[PDB]
């Protein structure tokens, strides 16, 4: 019984601080949004970067929070020309019995344009 | 041990309406600069310029602040006054960091000109008005900070050492 959490964050450019910032800002927010306690909770965590952003990996800001051992995967968004620049995309899989609707999906700055809910 | 006061201004944040999130993103930057021992000095406090003096001052002279950072209240908004608070503490302003952050915004949003931030020094402490928007935050620390810890240095103040891999400062030899 696992539940997906979506997240999403835009930067204003791509820097290695910036990116990280942004990701433990995002990550700390979905967790605090369904009042997720322990980091053991969680399965796993997958990343999603746009074409525009290569300075860092996102899962060095898991490792700045103490997600020493939660697994992490990051990829490449897909390019769709005219879509959101700079989007850092998190895909968590959360280990819990939460009802799908009542899990709270966190999208930030830039990126609130992404789902009209 | 080297002390960094964070002040963010904001009348919402400090009635505990909206949470700070602009003072946060300050505080994980430096974390990421960093590498030397240092202590954050962090307080939030309303659109109030005499608040605003107080609080700077205190954190230079008696907590020994070589580094102040603030975030807010810097734009044409009547309520906006922290520009004219660090003036005020400020008996030698630094007008190159004024300049250079708006510069940087400027190739992107034409309203950079809009933005009234300046720096200057309060004896031997270092006092940087950042945005109040989160997002602008990082770009604009980043403008600043490689000229930072060398500042400090011809204040006679701590070594900061930083991280090459997140920021590189420049110190002439």
């Amino acid at each position: 019984m696992v539940r997906g959490i979506r997240g999403a964050i835009t930067v204003n450019s791509d820097t290695p601080t910036s990116i990280i910032i942004a990701t433990i800002l995002l990550l700390e927010k979905m967790l605090e949004a369904n009042g997720i306690q322990s980091y053991e909770e969680l399965a796993a965590v997958i990343f999603t970067v746009t074409e525009d952003l290569t300075s860092a990996f996102p899962a060095e800001a898991a490792r700045q929070i103490g997600m020493h051992r939660v697994p992490l995967l990051s990829a490449r968004e897909v390019p769709v020309p005219g879509s959101l620049p700079r989007v850092i995309r998190v895909l968590a899989l959360w280990n819990t019995d939460t009802p799908q609707d009542r899990v709270r999906h966190v999208y930030l700055s830039e990126a609130v344009r992404l789902r009209p809910d | 041990k080297a002390k960094i006061g964070i002040v963010t201004v904001s009348d919402r944040a400090s009635a505990g309406i909206t949470a700070d999130i602009s003072g946060k993103a300050i505080i994980l930057a430096l974390n990421l600069y960093l590498t030397s021992e240092w202590e954050p000095i962090y307080q939030v406090i309303p659109d109030e310029q005499k608040v605003i003096e107080r609080t700077l001052i205190k954190m230079a002279d008696i907590q020994d602040c070589c580094l102040i950072v603030t975030t807010g209240g810097t734009g044409p908004a009547k309520r906006d006054v922290t520009p004219e608070a660090t003036e005020a503490v400020c008996d030698r302003m630094m007008p190159g960091f004024g300049e250079l952050m708006r510069a940087e915004s400027l190739k992107e949003v034409p309203t950079a000109i809009l933005s009234r931030q300046t720096a200057g020094l309060r004896g031997d402490s270092l006092i940087v008005n950042l945005p109040g928007d989160p997002a602008s935050i990082s770009d604009c620390l980043l403008a600043v900070f490689p000229a930072i810890p060398y500042c400090i240095d011809l204040m006679e103040g701590p070594y900061l050492e930083c991280n090459e891999a997140m920021i590189k400062p420049f110190r002439p030899k």
